[PDB]
Parts: structure tokens; C-alpha cells; sequence
């Protein structure tokens, strides 16, 4: 993956960045699942880590002909009026590489609850003796406000910057551009 | 409704980032609305004299 | 010495109605008179309102209707006669010299692109915009637009745009009653997210008699945002047509009065010391002006 393609959001009277980033991380994730593999990253190279806000970039990490595929691909319509795209460029080299992954909380504790119930055939009670609502933790961490097709729910997607290193190991990326272990290039 | 401020400031509150620290707390209001409905474009007004 | 009237209430041209929003199918959109209302339904996460379409149906018809009034320039209510008199050959200066042959045409590009489909047009496959010419109760003349061709952000020419730029022109100068129905399909997909619009239980959505709607001063907002003529950084396109030209997203008023560009400074001096400002100024106050207000000091 030594090509990559930048997406900046425009700024709009009407919509946040962060709505906008939920929206075109939503249809990313449906256009890779339509492409399928596993060679697309994705990258935010505007990202503050202080704020945990995800920036106003998106990049895409790929081969050349897949991006030259998703370019021309219409999952870009009706979002054209809100962002920019550069070309499909190759990378830089020196660049360091960090891991972008999605990491997910137990911020509810009566979903666990439901499970030991269904999995152990327990009470109410003793479910919630076992699970306390301590368990219940948060995340400081950037993140998209996605829904689903399969299922009707709104999830918040969160994601974390990996520490940055000097080389890449093999492996494959999720249908969202994040990482199953995969690396992408940071610049 | 919901709006911003549109009215006339009076030369003390002109200032740009007081400006923008009022329209960034917006003014909301209900109010009270008679529409046409969707499927009736005449208005009748009776009254007797 | 011609001071600014203590009273300036303008009514607002370009009247529209509250946003209806129904649910259908896709390439049935001509047979879109009997389709399912948009209802707004419950669900417990807190109790929230949400508004979405059925299971089968992957295309939301939001239909409205626009009222194109005229005589902009003129006020509801205005204390000194002499200021009326000089705003309204002012007013009568900018249409003999150029009619709304410019702010019609934006309007019609707001009409023409579905900006009025607030948040459930940006990630639609495709929005198709039709615009009715409703005279003595049938269409005098239709539009059928695309509103994904046609952008947000720039103001491109085309043949009907034109069409609907002079119709619009006419019923603004006071030549004509034009009543436009403007109807608009969005193909977001099967049992997806619709957005009305939002009342003030965390969330309450707006509907009419259980059907979903956007409110009329939302799409009047969507239908004002023609105001490129400002001070522009950041690669900002249009904004809402406002007085000290502010946007809520960014916190930021552009055409602050430090500057010499918000309504106020420059209809002051247009009128009253005759300082004319430029051509796209002067759209922009004459924008205002339809937008309507309660101008005038206290």
C-alpha cells in the first residue's frame, strides 16, 4: 500500500464536521463491502488526540488500481458537494506507521447482564450482583456515529491511533478501512 | 423556531467576539402557527355583520 | 437629515409551507400521490423520536409548496414617511437598473438543488427535484430537475434554471402570482434514517397530523442560502442570507460591522447618504429585504 488518497471535508453553513466524517465513513464502509478485499486503510492525518477530535481529513490507503476503481465509483455521490478529493499519490518514504483500530467498550452493563442471563440461565438479580454498574466504562477516544442495514441501531465507532513505528507488518484490513493488525502509512 | 440574533446593535455590542459569543447561543422559541393543510389551498373567512 | 425610520418590519417574500415528508418507492415517483406519510414513532433507548421509512420503501418524497410574493422593497410598517420614500426609489433604482434576475436565479438553484432536504440529502444516490407551476389549480409549466447535478456550491446556468430564474423573477417584481409546488425524491435506501425537523422525552420530531415534516422556515433558510458575496476564507460556499451574515455551525458571523459589509451599514448608507454600494452588495441587501425583518433602531 504505497499509494493513498486524501478526502478533506469542506466546511458547511449546515453540518458539523464530525456528521459529515459519520456520513462519508458510512458510505466508505458500504463501498467496501462492495469492493471487497481486504487492502483498503484508512487513516485520519488531521487528528487531535487532546480534544479526541477526528480532524477534517480522511485518507484512503490502497493499491493503485483500487483506488482508481473506488474513484470513479458512484458511493461518492451526493457527498461531492461536501468534500475535495487530491489524486491517487504515491507515498513519502521515510514515514512512520501506527495502527488504526476500531476498539469497542462494555458501556453497558445490561447487555452484559442479558448475556449471563442467556448464557448461564441466571436472575435478574444475581446477573446484576455479578455484573455492578462499575463496569460500565468509557472511552476518551475520536469516533463516527454510524447505523446499520443488517440490524436498525445507531453505533458510535470508535477509533484509536496506534503507536507509531518504523516498519509495517503484513495483514489485512476490516470492511470499515480499519485494521485487523494491518498498517498504514502516517505523514 | 430557533434563530440567530438579527437585530440592530447599538455601537457597545459590535464587538467580533461578542458578536460571535451571542450567535453562538441561539434564541429558541415555540410559536404558535395555522397552516393551510396540505391538501386544501382555500382560505374561507366567516364571520356575520 | 433623513435619519433611518424608529420602525422598519418587512414581510417576508417567498412564503413557503411546512414540508411534508412521505415514503415510497423509487421509478414510481410519477404515482407519488397516494404514497405512505413519514410517521414519527417512539423508541426507547431515555424515549426518543425517530422518524424513518418502511421496510420496503427506499425513496422520500418531501413536498412543499412556494409562494413568490413581489413589491420587496416595500415595508408592513414604517415610522417616517420621507425614509420610506427613499428606500422604496432606492428599491425601485435596483429593479429599474436590474431586476431579480440574480437573486432569482440563486433561489431557483436552491429549488433546483434540494438543499430544502436538509440532512437527508447527503448521502442519497440520487435526488430529483420537480417544480410545478400550479395556475388556477393545474400545472401551468413543470420542472423536473436533478439536485445531485445540479451542486450546492456553485450557481451553474442552465435552460430551465433560466425558466424558473424569469418565473421567479416576475413573481418577485410584482408582474405575476406565482405559486410553485416543489417536490423532491430522495433515494436514500430501504428503512432508512429520515430527518425532520426538531422540537423542544430528549428528543421530539415535528409532524403535522402524524406525518413527519420539516418546519417552513427551515426550508425558507435552505431556499436564502444564495449569499456568496461575503468575505470569504476557509472555502465556505453560500450562506443564509442574514443580517451581520452569521452561521451557527462555526459560531462566526461573517459580514461583521467592523467591516463594512453586514445589512445595516450598507442599506444606511445606500439610502440615507446615497454611498450605492457594489452590484453583489446591493444583491445582498435587496436579499434581505425579501428575506424580511424588523429592521429600524429603538
Amino acid at each position: 500500500m504505497d499509494h493513498y488518497l486524501d478526502i478533506r471535508l469542506r466546511p458547511d453553513p449546515e453540518f458539523p464536521p464530525a456528521q459529515l466524517m459519520s456520513v462519508l465513513f458510512g458510505k466508505l464502509h458500504q463501498a467496501l463491502v462492495a469492493q471487497g478485499g481486504d487492502r483498503i486503510g484508512v487513516s485520519f492525518p488531521d487528528l487531535d488526540e487532546s480534544r479526541s477530535r477526528l480532524g477534517e481529513r480522511l485518507r484512503i490507503h490502497a493499491s493503485a488500481d483500487d483506488l482508481r476503481a473506488l474513484l470513479a465509483r458512484p458511493w461518492l455521490e451526493g457527498l461531492r458537494d461536501h468534500l475535495q478529493f487530491g489524486e491517487p499519490a504515491v507515498v513519502p518514504h521515510p514515514t512512520p506507521y501506527r495502527q488504526v483500530s476500531r476498539v469497542q467498550a462494555k458501556s453497558n452493563p445490561e447487555r452484559l447482564r442479558r448475556r449471563l442471563m442467556r448464557r448461564h440461565d441466571l436472575s435478574e438479580e444475581e446477573a446484576r450482583k455479578r455484573i455492578p454498574d462499575t463496569v460500565a466504562r468509557a472511552l476518551d477516544l475520536p469516533f463516527v456515529t454510524l447505523r446499520s442495514q443488517s440490524t436498525g441501531q445507531h453505533f458510535r465507532l470508535f477509533i484509536r491511533h496506534g503507536p507509531l513505528q518504523v516498519t509495517a507488518e503484513e495483514g489485512g484490513f476490516t470492511c470499515y478501512g480499519l485494521s485487523k493488525g494491518g498498517f498504514v502509512p502516517w505523514f | 423556531v430557533r434563530g440567530t440574533i438579527s437585530n440592530r446593535l447599538k455601537t457597545k455590542d459590535r464587538d467580533p467576539a461578542k458578536l460571535d459569543a451571542s450567535i453562538q447561543s441561539p434564541n429558541l422559541q415555540t410559536v404558535d402557527v395555522a397552516n393551510l393543510p396540505s391538501d386544501a389551498d382555500t382560505l374561507k373567512v366567516r364571520f356575520t355583520l | 437629515i433623513l435619519s433611518t425610520a424608529s420602525v422598519l418590519a418587512f414581510e417576508r417574500k417567498l412564503d413557503p409551507s411546512d414540508a411534508l415528508m412521505s415514503a415510497g418507492a423509487w421509478a414510481q415517483r410519477d404515482a407519488s400521490q397516494e404514497w405512505p406519510a413519514v410517521t414519527v414513532r417512539e423508541k426507547s433507548v431515555q424515549t426518543v423520536d425517530v422518524a424513518n421509512l418502511p421496510s420496503d420503501a427506499d425513496t422520500l418524497k418531501v413536498r412543499f409548496t412556494l409562494r413568490v410574493l413581489g413589491g420587496a422593497g416595500t415595508p408592513s410598517a414604517c415610522n417616517d414617511a420621507a425614509y420610506r420614500d427613499k428606500l422604496l426609489q432606492t428599491v425601485a433604482t435596483y429593479v429599474n437598473d436590474q431586476g431579480f434576475a440574480e437573486l432569482a436565479r440563486r433561489y431557483a438553484h436552491n429549488l433546483a438543488n434540494a438543499r430544502f432536504l436538509w440532512r437527508n440529502r447527503v448521502g442519497a444516490e440520487a435526488v430529483e427535484v420537480r417544480i410545478n407551476h400550479i395556475r388556477q389549480g393545474e400545472v401551468a409549466r413543470a420542472w423536473r430537475f436533478d439536485a445531485l447535478a445540479i451542486g450546492l456550491r456553485d450557481f451553474k446556468a442552465d435552460a430551465e434554471l433560466d425558466a424558473l430564474a424569469e418565473l421567479i423573477a416576475s413573481g418577485l417584481s410584482g408582474s405575476g402570482h406565482v405559486l410553485l409546488e416543489v417536490v423532491a425524491f430522495a433515494r436514500i435506501g430501504d428503512g432508512q434514517e429520515v430527518f425532520p425537523s426538531q422540537e423542544l422525552k430528549s428528543k421530539t420530531l415535528y409532524s403535522v397530523r402524524d406525518a413527519a415534516a420539516i418546519h417552513s422556515q427551515k426550508i425558507g433558510n435552505a431556499l436564502r442560502t444564495i449569499d456568496t458575496w461575503y468575505p470569504d476564507e476557509d472555502g465556505l460556499g453560500p450562506i443564509a442570507v442574514e443580517p451581520y451574515g452569521s452561521v451557527t455551525s462555526q459560531g462566526k458571523a461573517y459580514r461583521q460591522p467592523k467591516q463594512k459589509l453586514d445589512f445595516y451599514t450598507l442599506l444606511d448608507n445606500w439610502v440615507l447618504r446615497d454611498e450605492a454600494p457594489a452590484v453583489e452588495q446591493q444583491h445582498y441587501v435587496i436579499a434581505n429585504l425579501i428575506r424580511g425583518g424588523v429592521f429600524g433602531e429603538a
